[PDB]
């Protein structure tokens, strides 16, 4: 269940984008496990 | 606002369209290749078509802005 409400941002780093969620490089954030 | 003159082949907008930013990125896995815009890269797996790059199947595209 790992999503964040602007989760579709182009990220640098986790750090790049609010909520606790992740970066990718293909500027995707969050974790959609759990 | 990038700011790396290697990556400005990543960098250039939808190349089909080119009247909108790359905001199309196929994710296939853990991975994902920027190459067009949103409507393309949808338009392109409902033609059948792989990954333009690695042909990787499609299982989902994301709709990036900076909004
Ligand atoms: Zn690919
Ligand atoms: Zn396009």
């Amino acid at each position: 269940g790992g999503v964040c409400p602007n989760l579709y941002l182009l990220c640098r780093r986790d750090s790049d984008c609010p909520g606790a969620c992740i970066c990718r490089h293909d500027s995707y954030c969050g974790s959609g496990s759990d | 606002m990038y700011s790396g003159e290697d990556c400005q082949n990543l960098l250039k907008p939808c190349s089909l369209c080119e009247k909108r930013p790359r905001d199309g990125n196929i994710i296939h896995g853990r991975t994902g290749h920027l190459v067009t815009c949103f409507h393309c890269a949808r338009r392109l797996k409902k033609a059948g078509a792989s990954c333009p790059i690695c042909k990787k199947e499609i299982q989902l595209v994301i709709k990036v802005f900076i909004a």
